[PDB]
RNA sequence: CUCGUUAAGGAACUCGGCAAAAUGACCCCGUAACUUCGGGAGAAGGGGUGCUGACUUCGGUCAGCCGCAGUGAAUAGGCCC
RNA sequence: CCCUGACGGUAUCUAACCAGAAAGCCACGGCUAACUACGUGCCAGCAGCCGCGGUAAUACGUAGGUGGCAAGCGUUGUCCGG
RNA sequence: UGAGAGUUUGAUCCUGGCUCAGGACGAACGCUGGCGGCGUGCCUAAUACAUGCAAGUCGAACGCUUCUUGGAAAGAGGAGUGGCGGACGGGUGAGUAACACGUGGGUAACCUACCCAUCAGAGGGGGAUAACACUUGGAAACAGGUGCUAAUACCGCAUAACAGUUUAUGCCGCAUGGCAUAAGAGUGAAAGGCGCUUUCGGGUGUCGCUGAUGGAUGGACCCGCGGUGCAUUAGCUAGUUGGUGAGGUAACGGCUCACCAAGGCCACGAUGCAUAGCCGACCUGAGAGGGUGAUCGGCCACACUGGGACUGAGACACGGCCCAGACUCCUACGGGAGGCAGCAGUAGGGAAUCUUCGGCAAUGGACGAAAGUCUGACCGAGC
């Protein structure tokens, strides 16, 4: 569960470090997000380089949370991390690389351009 | 690779490091089995000196250090024995 | 693998060759160890000098000549007298 | 041994390290652009069988191979003390 | 009312980090701007710490052993611009 | 004795025919070789340095002529000389 | 083989700067163009690279298999084990201010496949394996399992010390030491193929195989001297400088270790920062000098960026291996593939720089006994 002033590392390349989350997209009261939630959120430190640049806004959807995630067959799936990925509206990485794993959840809410790129899907 | 010589240089090269490690190998435990009986004071101690000096020798033949190393060798085990 | 092999000196289609001992890696117009005669392809009975004072010397140290220097060389009488030398003693 | 090495002459210079003392070889050689007459020095270390000689000796040394990162010389003998 | 613990988040609380939590001993390494040249200075930031044996020049160092954790309890600076 | 040329029917040589197909770029006030007309009027323009242009301009723009080189001729940049 | 001129003033002499008259170029661009000969042609992004080609060869080392002329001998194909080559030839100048290069020396501290010479050997055994046949998992790249087989593939046993080392002798040298002769101790190799004579003949030609010594050729290390700006860059070093021993290398050495000491370098420019491959040579100048290091030759360094080793006589490897990184590509999502600063060629940067050509006939190179096979080196053609 991620809200509002949560710190994310970022798993692309993209020119991010940390992201600070301001809303939980979806919903009128809406308190946390999960694993394939979109998200708005500042950009509080950058690399010296890059497309994006620190102070801001902007869109990422959440992969790899340490309170993970349940599947329908009674198994359990959790993170030592939260991360995200910076996405350009119609669900594309702004980057071109994904680091780390990352859970299969993507594939049911349709970011198939980011299931391409990931080097362990689990 | 590329090249078709290529490709069996890679086999070819990977089959002779294997037989050169073995080799070499035993040449390093038979000194080392000297020494640890010379360091006791233990009877049959001349016979393994021999065998010693065989090893560093046959190890010569095969390729595996140069000349002038099994000369260093032989000099200082046979001052280390007889 | 010292050899005695030709080395080529024209302009375009005007060849002259230099005779000349040179390690066998070495590129055909790139170093080598010193020169020892002349050839010329034209002027139709072909034109050779050579010194045949170090070509017998170099020979008799393991030099090898390559098919053309050998040609020329037996021409003017230098394989007998390796041969004179050599074998007989 | 029909070739030779290298001997040459100075004054002892330092003396503190065991069995190594620094000769300072001088010499003139002159300006490349004006005409006039420069002195020049350059150090060099020789090898000391005993701590021997000792600060304004005149000696000779002589060229060995490598002793040490850094002394490539030999003592060859004392020509003239200090006192 | 006085105490002990708490998933995920970590000042989003409130007039205001109030109150809590965190730092805390000894040994070693290191330590900026500025300055009335004394200071600033415990600046900051990092490492070691139990037990057995051998050697111990002396003060310690090497080899080995056990646990999640060795100032294994109690007592003891949060810091920076 | 016998055997091999990518270039390539290339260079070259012989016969016939025809002045017929084949000249441009820069400069001309002083330095620095080479001058007169017309147009324009401190305008339009020129200049490496001196400096030209306001009614008779050998300094601007054209024409005729002349000078330097020539299948090239001028311009800019870089280096040594003076 | 040493030429000068204009321009400060109302006029002058001196001082002084600025400008012009000569050369040259990997040149670019404007106007304009008939030919032959010989040369030259990415100076910028060491930017990213579609497509073809640039390194193989040997049946006279070895077993298999497919044809064309049921037992037949030749000719032409296919993969495999084994040898040698792939460290050369070809490209580029990013790093480097230092034994990198130039010139002059040293090694009594060194290695060296193929090639030439000399001496001595070449005995007698063993256990396997690819191929092949069957079989499993694979999207693929590819991996495993079972059974049979050959050698100049591999492994032990014999015999050989001329090699190294130690002792005595003689001669000698620039410290360490060098040469020659005598002994003593432990030890170490090897492979056949094609022919000729073939009465069993058991002989022999040739090419290969093992040990030792010379030559040649190629590489390695150490030293003197020489070539750049800044002092509005003065302190730099802690394996640092020396000793004892041990390990290590072809080899000497703080090369690397443990101990002991407190040394080393600097105004004759240490250290740091910036820029740069170096030379034969090339342009200009009366010379002394000054400015460049393009075609051609020599030495060095690098190979998408950064680490490492292996095989080998030789590489820490230019069309080799392993790991990390960025980038590009194919995938059934489990995974796989790649490196033009070789020759052509393309997009991009720029004021700016060529054909996706023919041939191994000549010269050189690899393998083979040889015919030959390979060669974008190279010889020619095109703009």
């Amino acid at each position: 569960m991620i809200q509002q002033e949560s710190r994310l590392r970022v798993a692309d390349n993209s020119g991010a470090r940390e992201i600070l989350t301001i809303k939980v997209l979806g919903g009128s009261g809406r308190k946390t997000a999960n694993i394939g939630d979109v998200i708005v959120a500042t950009v509080k430190q950058a690399t010296p380089g890059g497309v994006v640049k620190k102070g801001e806004v902007v869109k990422a959807v959440i992969v790899r949370t340490k309170s993970g995630a349940r599947r329908a067959d009674g198994s359990y799936i959790k993170f030592d991390e939260n991360a995200a990925v910076i996405i350009r509206d119609d669900k594309s990485p702004r980057g071109t690389r994904i680091f780390g794993p990352v859970a299969r959840e993507l594939r049911e809410n349709n970011f198939m351009k980011i299931v391409s790129l990931a080097p362990e899907v689990l | 690779p590329n090249i078709e010589s290529a490709i069996k240089r890679v086999r070819t090269s990977a089959n002779a490091n294997a037989k050169n490690s073995s080799q070499t190998n035993a040449m390093r435990t038979a000194i080392k089995k000297f020494e640890e009986a010379v360091a006791a004071g233990a009877d049959n101690v001349d016979a393994l000196y021999n065998e010693a000096v065989k090893a560093v020798d046959m190890a010569a033949t095969k390729g595996l250090i140069h000349k002038n190393k099994a000369n260093r060798d032989k000099i200082r085990l046979s001052k280390l024995a007889k | 693998a010292v050899k005695i092999r030709l080395k080529r000196m024209g302009s375009k289609k005007s060849p002259f060759y230099r005779i000349v001992v040179a390690d066998s890696r070495s590129p055909r117009d790139g170093r080598f160890i010193e020169t020892v005669g002349t050839y010329n392809p034209l002027k139709d009975p072909a034109e050779v000098v050579l010194k045949e004072d170090l070509v017998l010397d170099w020979l008799s140290k393991g030099a090898q000549p390559s098919d053309t220097v050998r040609n020329i060389l037996s021409k003017e009488g230098v394989m007998k007298k390796h041969h004179e030398a050599k074998n007989v003693k | 041994e029909r070739n030779q090495r290298k001997v040459y002459q100075g004054r002892v210079v330092s003396d503190k390290m065991d069995k190594t003392i620094t000769v300072v070889v001088e010499t003139k050689k002159n300006h490349p652009i004006y005409g006039k007459r420069m002195k020049y020095s350059k150090k060099y270390k020789a090898h000391d069988e005993n701590n021997t000689a000792k600060v304004g000796d005149i000696v000779k040394i002589m060229e060995t191979r490598p002793l040490s990162a850094t002394k490539r010389f030999r003592l060859l003998e004392v020509v003239e003390e200090a006192v």
